RNA sequence: CCGGCCGGGAACUCAAAGGAGACUGCCAGUGAUAAACUGGAGGAAGGUGGGGAUGACGUCAAGUCAUCAUGGCCCUUACGACCAGGGCUACACACGUGCUACAAUGGCGCAUACAAAGAGAAGCGACCUCGCGAGAGCAAGCGGACCUCAUAAAGUGCGUCGUAGUCCGGAUUGGAGUCUGCAACUCGACUCCAUGAAGUCGGAAUCGCUAGUAAUCGUGGAUCAGAAUGCCACGGUGAAUAC
């Protein structure tokens, strides 16, 4: 779906894991009752595309934003062509 | 019986003739009695006077009907002559808490015209 | 509303609220950043926000202060 | 549309899965593209090896890949650098130390990848279709396959509308769930476009 | 001695023990007053014992858990009848004719895609 | 019942005095699954009537649903073209089915203050038959008398 | 003491898994409680079967999860040697924490 | 230490694997002595036991070129790409599907009982302290029949309200906040105080349901940083009626 926002997406976790769970340090340990100064709320000039709430979770083989399932990292026609071809283990037809 | 202006509530229990009162509730009236030291399911018929004036003492320091009437309306006056969205919104007799207006907005809006 | 710890407002704004008390107001200022709290400071300049397509002057009144830039920059146009 | 896939309903009856890892949350999406990655490179670098299926499993830490084929001798070579290379280039991706084994499937035409692949290629190569359909299902009914059915589908023969046109002989019981039916598909992009082979071949009853 | 029963009703289980003695029933370490019998239909549990009498009979030790309060009531009743063993298949005939050893197997029905519940499908508009 | 003839299922009777009609009259006047709710009225409001009339429980119940029984109902036909309101014989199961809905819906209908005493004074107006109910019966009477040209 | 949780979707495997490891256990060292099963993890997955709307249309999944639980009492050696290096089970996740 | 709490017991619930079981098998009657039907016994279940999965050849040149793949056509300093702000949330209106109501079979306050199914590591997050509350602080335990989410609610027992637009109903709006997130103005969710519309059972018409069903009451999950009255599941109470 759109090479463009696959790329994009892949922009967006490098800068992820580059800046935050590290300088999002920031966010969690700095803004808190201790003093104060303003700055580190203004020190969120970090290129934006470093939050992780910015990732879409599209689907690992196609790109597609909606209908993801987070267990299988694919969307749900993905799922079920590879659930049915038989490469999803332990995944069959439920009935009860 | 008539505490607060000319609000006169009577023949009920007194956590909620209070509530006639323009700006006391259920809580704020639990405030009140809990505070003048009455008990709650006690009518104003047989309450005596003295403890009719320790309501009044109690109920003089919120800000009820005149001064919050116009309280409410200087806030809302405030946002119109801002001309913010919540006073544009606020001006035109549309829903300000952004809800939906392509349909349903009707109580702000009022029953339909054509 | 929002917040327990600060206002906000971005840095960008913030420097060029500051450069625009020091030397005087002299010229509306393009903000995009309608995120931005108006700070007591900002009172008696002009700051055009932009609503999607223009910016609109914004001249900040004392009782601006508790409030977005982008509630005084309308963006639908509805007649 | 309307039928069901006839693997995916007999996998816990009759038909194997051809993954068999365990794996927990943390890595199941992981191991899931790897499969991916492994059966989309060594299905286009197998493409004239004529493959059947590719069984991945992950026994601690490496992956176990079994390539179900018809031509084993076109995989592994003259001594056989064609699997040490599949091996090399499988733990490249995969990023485990990989192991990578053989199975030849003798009857190759009681193999519904392979007949479809076979119907795939003879369209391709611009045969009429009723000769590749027939052919497959008189040479597939020739060896044991209690029942077979071919349907190739969509612009036949260059037309501006598109046909089905199915065939079958013998019994192919695709309701019956204990039916050992081989199902398998494929796709021949023609310059006319893209034409569907499905094939069904019902081998037992258990 | 000590005699049991099994006796489960809409995803409950009531293990019922009966020693002979007197017309006492303690469910749960609790009476059979204070544990549903200030609610809905405390009889169930007391139909088993008046085909032949409970008066001074038999004390029945019985623990029940899951389900709701009909259904641990519907539990017990099972129970009992499943641990009238006490006394031989004689019970049975006329025990079997109240209907009294059936185990009730309505439960409830899954809800099924596209309906709101297990039958109620959504309403559907003009045609 | 296009095909299916039927049997039917066995309602456990009341649990203070042993009436499966009365534990249908409770499952009448039940609404939203709430059983409690209703047999703790049909207990208050006979309990009252019994009170009431002196009488005894069920044999005030008894008389009280007796008056508003119906004795023949019209149903409609659509044979010949036409649209007849024939009179039919009811069956017994039908006919105090019927004469404990008029009882419930003309106690619904009642304007006092609990449905323990709106019940309990439908029951005794229909006693000394004068109530609701007893003109629903003889509104279906007046109905099945008016087109008994029609067997 | 070691207790050896084993988990796998398909429970023919799980049970000759366990069975193998029971077996050679109690063969080698001693005090082998048993194959205790403990409640299989049935995850159920609604997608939606078509690439357009139609809501109402949709496949129903699952993976059931098996568990067993083995907890050999007695820390021989031999137990502990011979337990290590001797699975031969392909979909198995072991855990043979003390 | 009265709590399965401990030693212990493996009976029981239960867990999960393996078996048995239900086939008109037996009996009576009716029937071409046939198929079968009706009734009866035994049995947990009786006649495809209940539910699901399973959807024939084809129909609608039905839906999707925007999941993907793809023939042809078309743009290729642009119909491609990057960015900030906006919009998809607009509102004289009309329709669909739902939720909450109009109350006393109820509202509110106090006490108290009984579930099933699930999810959880960049996660679920006890206990304890602070806050009226949403929440905050320190922080165990748990990759999990062990810990957490997590108190089921209708129910029941007391008291009150008393047929009032009312102690119904909660929309709307003002103020004060908490959390998530670079960031809640357009445009979140939740909390507290205040406000307290419309609505008193719905015109023509129309819909769903045959038994653990409808109705009604809660709980969980997927997507998800945060956002469900929707969707998918789970149990509690539990009908009426079918000539």
């Amino acid at each position: 779906a759109k090479q463009s926002m696959k790329a994009r997406e892949v922009k967006r976790v490098a800068l992820a894991d580059k800046y935050f769970a590290k300088r999002a340090e920031l966010k969690a340990i700095i803004s808190d009752v201790n003093a104060r100064w303003n700055a580190v709320l203004k020190l969120q000039t970090l290129p934006r595309d470093s939050s992780p709430s910015r990732q879409r979770n599209r689907c690992r083989q196609t790109g597609r934003p909606h209908g993801f399932l987070r267990k299988f990292g694919l969307s749900r026609i993905k799922v079920r062509e590879a659930a049915m071809r038989g490469e999803i283990p332990g995944l069959k037809k439920a009935s009860w | 019986a008539r505490i607060a202006g000319i609000n006169i509530p009577d023949h009920k229990h007194a956590v909620i003739a209070l509530t006639s009162i323009y700006g006391v509730g259920k809580t704020r009236s639990k405030a009140i009695l809990a505070a003048a030291g009455i008990a709650e399911d006690v009518k104003i018929s047989e309450l005596s006077e003295g403890q009719i004036d320790t309501l009044r003492d109690e109920v003089a320091k919120f800000v009820v009907e005149g001064d919050l009437r116009r309280e409410i309306s200087m806030s809302i006056k405030r946002l119109m002559d801002l001309g913010c969205y919540r006073g544009l919104r606020h001006r035109r007799g549309l829903p300000v808490r952004g809800q939906r207006t392509k349909t349903n907005a009707r109580t702000r809006k009022g029953p339909r015209k054509p | 509303r929002s917040l327990k710890k600060g206002p906000f407002i971005d840095l960008h704004l913030l420097k060029k609220v500051e450069k625009a008390v020091e030397s005087g107001d002299k010229k509306p200022l393009r903000t995009w950043s309608r995120r931005s709290t108006i700070f007591p400071n900002m009172i008696g300049l002009t700051i055009a926000v932009h609503n999607g397509r223009q910016h609109v002057p914004v001249f900040v009144t004392d009782e601006m202060v508790g409030h977005k830039l982008g509630e005084f920059a309308p963006t639908r146009t509805y007649r | 549309g309307q039928k069901v896939h006839p693997n995916g309903i007999r996998l816990g009856i009759v038909k194997p899965w051809n993954s068999t890892w365990f794996a927990n949350t943390k890595e199941f999406a992981d191991n899931l593209d790897s499969d991916f990655k492994v059966r989309q490179y060594l299905t286009k670098e197998l493409a004239k090896a004529s493959v059947s299926r590719i069984v991945i499993e992950r026994p601690a830490k490496s992956i176990r890949v079994t390539i179900h084929t018809a031509r084993p001798g076109i995989v592994i070579g003259k001594k056989g650098e064609d699997v040490e290379k599949l091996r090399k280039v499988v733990a490249d991706i995969a990023g485990v130390p990989a192991q990578i084994n053989i199975a030849e499937v003798r009857k190759p035409e009681l193999d519904a990848k392979l007949v479809a692949d076979s119907i795939t290629s003879q369209l391709e190569r611009r045969v009429m279709f009723r000769r590749a359909m027939k052919r497959a299902v008189q040479n597939a009914m020739r060896l044991g396959a209690k029942g077979i059915k071919v349907e190739v589908s969509g612009r036949l023969g260059g037309a501006e509308i598109a046909r089905t046109e199915w065939y079958r002989e013998g019994r192919v019981p695709l309701h019956t769930l204990r039916a050992d039916i081989d199902y398998n598909t494929s796709e021949a992009h023609t310059t006319y476009g893209v034409i569907g082979v499905k094939v069904w071949i019902f081998k037992g009853e258990i | 001695n000590q005699y049991y029963g099994t006796g489960r009703r809409k995803s409950s289980a009531a293990r019922v023990f009966i020693k002979p003695g007197n017309g006492k029933i303690v469910i749960n370490q609790r009476s059979l007053e204070q544990y549903f019998g200030r609610e809905t239909a405390r009889m169930v549990v007391r139909q088993p014992l008046e085909l032949v009498d409970m008066v001074e009979k038999l004390d029945l030790y019985i623990t029940v858990k899951g389900g709701g309060i009909s259904g641990q009531a519907g539990a017990i009743r099972h129970g009992i009848t499943r641990a009238l063993m006490e006394y031989d298949e004689s019970l049975r005939s006329e025990l079997r004719k109240a209907g009294f050893v059936t185990r009730d197997a309505r439960q409830v029905e899954r809800k099924k895609v596209g309906l709101r519940k297990a039958r109620r499908r959504p309403q559907f508009s003009k045609r | 019942p296009r095909r299916r003839v039927i049997g039917q299922r066995k309602i456990l009777p009341d649990p203070k005095f042993g009436s499966e009609l009365l534990a249908k009259f409770v499952n009448i006047l039940m609404v939203d699954g709430k059983k409690s709710t209703a047999e703790s009225i049909v207990y208050s409001a006979l309990e009252t009537l019994a009170q009431r009339s002196g009488k005894s429980e069920l044999e005030a119940f008894e008389v009280a649903l007796e008056n508003v029984r119906p004795t023949v109902e019209v149903k409609s036909r659509r044979v010949g073209g036409s649209t007849y309101q024939v009179p039919v014989e009811v069956r017994p199961v039908r006919r105090n089915a019927l004469a404990m809905r008029w009882i419930v819906e003309a106690a619904r209908k009642r304007g006092d203050k609990s449905m323990a005493l709106r019940l309990a004074n439908e029951l005794s107006d229909a006693a000394e038959n004068k109530g609701t109910a007893v003109k629903k019966r003889e509104d279906v009477h007046r109905m099945a008398e008016a087109n008994k040209a029609f067997a | 003491r070691i207790r050896i949780r084993l988990k796998a979707f398909d429970h023919r495997l799980i049970d000759q898994a366990t069975a193998e490891i029971v077996e050679t256990a109690k063969r080698t060292g001693a005090q082998v409680r048993g194959p205790i099963p403990l409640p299989t993890r049935k995850e159920r997955f609604t997608v939606l079967i078509s690439p357009h709307v139609n809501k109402d249309a949709r496949d129903q999944y699952e993976i059931r999860t098996h568990l067993r639980l083995v907890d050999i009492v007695e820390p021989t050696e031999k137990t502990v040697d011979a337990l290590m290096r001797l699975d031969l089970a392909a979909g198995v996740d072991v855990q043979i924490s003390l």
